[PDB]
RNA sequence: GGUGAAAUUCUUGGAUUUAUUGAAGACUAACUACUGCGAAAGCAUUUGCCAAGGACGUUUUCAUUAAUCAAGAACGAAAGUUAGGGGAUCGAAGAUGAUCAGAUACCGUCGUAGUCUUAACCAUAAACUAUGCCGACUAGGGAUCGGGUGGUGUUUUUUUAAUGACCCACUCGGCACCUUACGAGAAAUCAAAGUCUUUGGGUUCUGGGGGGAGUAUGGUCGCAAGGCUGAAACUUAAAGGAAUUG
């Protein structure tokens, strides 16, 4: 039977989305199908920031952060725990935690 | 009343040499054989002297061109590409 | 646009087609206005614009050649150089 | 006559007698009659001026392209041939080309060339597709046509010739190293047999 | 099997049984 | 509705329920018939017409305010158009994308839509022909239809 | 992997530094901060000469660094090195680029990306591309969530962005327009510009790259440099 | 009071490194990897080999002169992963720890505007 | 370099890495969403030109010109075919290194056709919302896209005008969503899949247990690959749908 009301993807009204990458197996997937991420990251790991800090040249630097939107197919996200299979009621869910 | 169904002009080589000799034959006869648009005075003029030759039987001008078209495509991106290279040593 | 303004002035004022006429216009001073194509020789162009000079008359350079010049006058047939000699209810001699 | 490729004849003013001049040039692809042809070390960017190559950007297409500055035209003059400048060195100045064939050489930057793809390419897309087509070809190139193949000689006439039947016998790849009345076949031959994968050129 | 692969080989066995009846005539 | 998409607008004049109007206009019938006349023989649809006694004057519909309707004004005073006014205006769209596709042989979206607009065309003329505003044997040929244009 | 190494060479240890020798990058009088840095060359022998070597390099310094205020430390100048005197390199501009970091803080979701670019010729024969950017943002009192444009805010927005921007770099040399990119004086006149068209934040001109240059003037040079 | 160099640290899966260059990047001091530091393909990326390879980049960096460091880090980037491997951090670290100063940290990897075509398939790689 | 680990491969003739330039072809990141357009396939850098389109507004005009459609026709992803161009990437075939009992598989490194384009073919896809179109009616709820109306509303300009951008109220037309079930359904679920034994608004197409079989045969279209149309003999008691507990 069906499954999800929206088909797994997010496409009314559309019929063809051009696809993306996975980021992980490079697995073709539709855009609108795709478990967009945004990574953005510290540059320094939270634990150098104290030795980078003294080794510092500058005072008050502002110690910039990286920025990464990452891309993932169903499987790939699945096995890498960024979505897990939830229950049928909790599937409707659409809220981020 | 149409007389020939796919052969064209090539209906004048009968049955030899192959269909598909024959089919590039047609492609290209028909290409060296038209009458191509004269670029100085507008008019539908230009015919084929011999191959590279192309003359304007209006304007008596003589363009160099293709060996069975007017211009090719090699020849429209080579002019493209001076005329941009052009452009740079100015700006 | 131009070719609106031609349309207009096609519509509803004087014009006339051709290089002789355009000279004869020219050399009696009725002209406003010169079109010249685009594909028009560089000796007929050079010698429309001396003409031009010496009746103090303006030169329009039209974009695209004798067919499309033909096409805004609103004819069947190539045309090279258009003189408009009475705009009326038209901008073109304002403009430009 | 016996070249596929149409001749220009520009006629240039003699600047030391007063005279006309008359070079017999390859038409590039678009040269038409009555234009006005540039030949120098400051001529413009435009197809069928004569520019040297040192004074041309990279990426440009050129034509009748000397291998020496001063032999008036070696390289790239066959119908729809062309050579592209890859570099420049100006210190010992040198131009880096791509030829025709694929072939990277290294000449002088004072050689000059024409502008443009030498006209009337694409002529042999067509099929000859007859005998008389191909003598009338050769009736004004030279007598190299039709050509017998050596294995329907005899041996007197032909390595190839003779046997009960026709079979080459010995490999048909030739040393560079045989002398002539042995060279027939494949000369030197790196590999043989159908081109498959890259040439690596 | 799965029916895309049934269906490549009952296209494979039509173009044979074409070649064989043309053989024929 | 939108017999060749899948628009569904009800966008349209809602005119008034009096059929005798309006109460401040003081213009007489025989003048707002001359001025018709004169903006015919200027040379406008009936449409136009009607936008410009609309706006610039205080005329709610011709209709209402004279006893009939300007199509039959004009031709009563003998500036009937040799064909209907629409069908004029369908055949130059036609024209024009017909010009249009002749510059352009690439362009698919510019052929789907002249099958669109010369099937249009062809079910007004059908109809026109049944109640005889035009002639029998009147057909729609691209050829004559740029002359027609005029 | 420090035994894997099958062959070493086809064909089967003196140090370089003692032969390297210091010198000193200097920024033009445009930027506050001559004093760039060091580099490192050859010492010049018969074979090669030092500042055949030196006159090709492009140093990339911060902002900041030039100027001295933290205000500036997205944006990254190239310095190129155009001759030698003395023990000091003589640079002159090449380029202007906004940094990663600061870029990617700046694209979000829900609100318009709006980018323009021109190319244009300066006073002093310089041919140049200068890229702008721009980003729809919320009024205050707006309670729904996204401020986008509708595209023909876009297009009149990118006109009147390229037509200041043509403006702005024709009529002055390469140096006028370093002394004009550093107040971020642009950025000020393209906000009065757009600010009747849709609202807008974060206008930049996000990077300036130099297509063409004349031909080399050691007066221009000089005037840069004393 | 400080010459500076650049660090340049290219922290892939598979390998890490770290190679100061002048400020104008064109004269290379002490292009040391971490697979210069072990034996196994496997720990080629580890950050403990990183922290070694910095630790003999700073070493050689101390003894021709140059005092501070402007860092660029960088993953392999272009149609690859774009996140930075395990010995980068590892790398910056060890290379603040053992004397240098820092000055102005950056992160350079190559991105694209509509890359070329990743490597894999439509299906992507099957494991 | 690659990998779970490796090896194939490249490297004192300097690989990898760094810098400065240059060229080529492809692609259009981030912005990018339960957002927009298009008959569908599909469509994402700028600017110009060419024609087209829906919705809204309308006290404009014609007046039943309409709905759905055998025959017939236009368009129709990708792969594929023919001939030029182009041929950077990726990469059916193939070559190779592993893995393995085997491994002409998955994984690694290369790599032809192809990928792009022009001209001409081909007419298929889980071409899907597996939901034909046109019309009417029947529950609440907020958000959003396009247009329109109103508000001494906010902000900006020249404090102050008009604009613009917001806010609030309404409305028409969209892509959707949330809650219920009067109602429907075998259920999953559904604002249509309801208004259906209290069975009739209009119309086209399709199915009649599972196989044999989209086969044979005959047409017809196509260069081909194949497409469209399309059986029977014979065989068989289940195949199948949705849910329940293990
Ligand atoms: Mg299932
Ligand atoms: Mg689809
Ligand atoms: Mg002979
Ligand atoms: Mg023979
Ligand atoms: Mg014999
Ligand atoms: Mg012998
Ligand atoms: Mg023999
Ligand atoms: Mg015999
Ligand atoms: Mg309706
Ligand atoms: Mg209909
Ligand atoms: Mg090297
Ligand atoms: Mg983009
Ligand atoms: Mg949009
Ligand atoms: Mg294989
Ligand atoms: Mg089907
Ligand atoms: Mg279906
Ligand atoms: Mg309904
Ligand atoms: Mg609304
Ligand atoms: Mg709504
Ligand atoms: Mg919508
Ligand atoms: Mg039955
Ligand atoms: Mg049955
Ligand atoms: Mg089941
Ligand atoms: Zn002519």
């Amino acid at each position: 039977p069906k499954k999800r009301a929206s088909n797994g993807r997010n496409k009314k009204g559309r019929g063809h989305v051009k696809p993306v990458r996975c980021v992980n197996c490079s697995k073709s997937i539709p855009k609108d199908k795709a478990i967009k991420r945004m990574a953005i990251r510290n540059i320094v790991e939270a634990a150098a920031v104290r030795d980078l800090s003294e080794a510092s040249v500058y005072p008050e630097y502002a110690l910039p952060k990286t920025y990464n939107k990452l891309h993932y197919c169903v499987s790939c996200a699945i096995h890498a725990r960024i979505v897990r299979v939830r229950s049928r009621e909790d599937r409707k869910n659409r809220a981020p935690p | 009343a149409k007389r020939t169904k796919k052969v064209g002009i090539t209906g004048k080589y009968g049955v030899r040499y192959g269909s598909s000799l024959r089919r590039q034959v047609k492609k290209l006869e028909i290409q060296q054989h038209a009458r191509y648009d004269c670029s100085f005075c507008g008019k539908k003029t230009v015919k084929r002297g011999a191959a590279g030759i192309w003359t304007c039987s209006c304007c008596k001008k003589t363009v160099a061109g293709g060996a069975y078209t007017v211009s090719t495509a090699a020849a429209a991106t080579v002019r493209s590409t001076i005329r941009r290279l052009r452009e740079m040593v100015e700006a | 646009s131009i070719n609106q303004k031609l349309a207009l002035v096609i519509k509803s004022g004087k014009y006339t087609l051709g290089y002789k006429s355009t000279v004869k216009s020219l050399r009696q001073g009725k002209s406003k206005l010169i079109i010249i194509a685009a594909n028009t020789p560089v000796l007929r162009k050079s010698e429309l614009e001396y003409y031009a000079m010496l009746s103090k008359t303006k030169v329009y350079y039209f974009q695209g050649g004798n067919n499309e010049l033909g096409t805004a006058v609103g004819k069947l047939f190539r045309v090279g150089v258009v003189s408009i000699l009475e705009a009326g209810d038209s901008d073109i001699l304002t403009t430009l | 006559s016996g070249r596929g490729a149409p001749l220009a004849k520009v006629v240039f003013r003699d600047p030391y007698k007063y005279r006309l001049r008359e070079e017999i040039f390859i038409a590039n692809e678009g040269v038409h009659t009555g234009q006005f042809i540039y030949a120098g070390k400051k001529a413009s960017l435009n197809v069928g001026n004569v520019l040297p190559l040192g004074s041309v950007p990279e990426g440009t297409i050129v034509s009748n392209v000397e291998e020496k500055p001063g032999d008036r035209g070696a390289l790239a003059r066959a119908s729809g041939n062309y050579v592209i400048i890859i570099g420049h060195n100006p210190d010992e100045n040198k131009t880096r080309v791509r030829l025709p064939s694929g072939a990277k050489k290294v000449i002088s930057s004072d050689a000059r060339g024409v502008i443009g793809v030498i006209a009337g390419g694409g002529r042999v897309d067509k099929p000859l597709l007859k005998a008389g087509r191909a003598f009338h070809k050769y009736r004004l190139k030279r007598n190299s046509w039709p050509k017998t193949r050596g294995v329907a000689m005899n041996p007197v006439d032909h390595p190839h010739g003779g046997g009960n039947h026709q079979h080459i016998g010995k490999a048909s790849t030739i040393s560079r190293g045989a002398v002539s009345g042995q060279k027939a076949g494949l000369i030197a031959a790196r590999r043989t047999g159908l081109l498959r994968g890259s040439q690596k050129t | 099997m799965r029916a895309k692969w049934r269906k490549k080989r009952t296209r494979r066995l039509k173009r044979k049984r074409r070649k064989v009846r043309a053989r024929s005539k | 509705g939108r017999m060749h998409s899948a628009g569904k607008g009800i966008s349209s004049s809602a005119i008034p329920y009096s059929r005798n109007a309006p109460a401040w206009f003081k213009l007489s019938s025989e003048s707002v018939i001359e001025q018709i006349v004169k903006y015919a023989r200027k040379g406008l649809t009936p449409s136009q017409i009607g936008v410009l006694l609309r706006d610039a004057h205080g005329v709610t519909q011709a209709r209402v305010i004279t006893g009939n309707k300007i199509m039959r004004i004009l031709k009563s005073n003998g500036l009937a158009p040799e064909i209907p006014e629409d069908l004029y205006y369908l055949i130059k769209k036609a024209v024009s994308v017909r010009k249009h596709l002749e510059r352009n042989r690439k362009d698919k979206d510019a052929k789907f839509r002249l099958i669109l607009i010369e099937s249009r065309i062809h079910r007004l003329a059908r109809y026109y022909r049944t109640v005889a505003v035009l002639p029998p044997n009147w057909k729609y040929e691209s050829a004559t239809a740029s002359a027609l244009v005029n | 992997a420090v035994g894997k190494n099958k062959r070493l060479s086809k064909g089967k240890v003196v140090d370089p530094f003692t032969r390297k020798e210091w010198f000193d990058i200097k920024a033009p009088s445009t930027f506050e901060n001559r004093n760039v840095g060091k580099t490192l060359v050859n010492k010049s022998t018969g074979l090669k000469s030092a500042s055949d070597a030196l006159k090709g390099r492009v140093v990339e310094v911060c902002l900041a660094d030039l100027q001295g205020s933290e205000d500036h430390s997205f944006r990254k100048i190239k310095l190129r090195v155009d001759e030698v005197q003395g023990k000091n390199l003589l640079t002159n501009f090449h380029g202007m680029d906004f940094t990663t970091d600061k870029l990617r803080s700046m694209v979000r979701k829900w609100q318009t990306l709006i980018e323009a670019n021109v190319t244009v010729k300066t006073s002093d024969d310089y041919v140049l591309r200068i890229f702008a950017i721009a980003f729809t943002r919320k009024q205050a009192n707006q309670v729904k969530r996204h401020s986008y444009a509708q595209s023909s805010h876009i297009r009149a927005i990118r006109k009147v962005i390229s037509e200041i921007l043509t403006k702005e770099v024709q009529g002055s040399t390469l140096a006028q327009l370093t002394s004009k990119l550093i107040p971020e004086v642009i950025n000020k006149e393209i906000e009065n510009a757009t600010k009747d068209i849709f609202p807008l934040q974060n206008i930049h001109v996000r990077k300036v790259k130099l297509l063409k240059q004349p031909k080399f003037d050691v007066g221009a040079l000089m005037a840069l440099h004393g | 009071s400080q010459v500076f160099g650049v660090a340049r640290i290219y922290a892939s899966f598979n390998d890490t490194f770290v190679h100061v260059t002048d400020l104008s990047g064109k004269e290379t001091i002490a292009r040391v990897t971490g697979g210069m530091k072990v034996k196994a393909d496997r720990d080629e990326s580890s950050p403990y080999a990183a922290m070694l390879a910095a630790q003999d980049v700073a070493a050689k960096c101390k003894e021709v002169g140059i005092t501070a460091v402007h860092v660029k880090i960088r993953a392999t980037g272009g149609t690859r992963t774009k996140t930075p491997g395990p010995g980068g951090q590892a790398a910056l670290r060890a290379l603040a720890r053992s004397g240098l100063r820092i000055g102005r940290i950056e992160d350079v990897t190559p991105v694209p505007s509509d890359s070329t075509r990743k490597k894999g398939g439509r299906r992507g790689r099957r494991l």
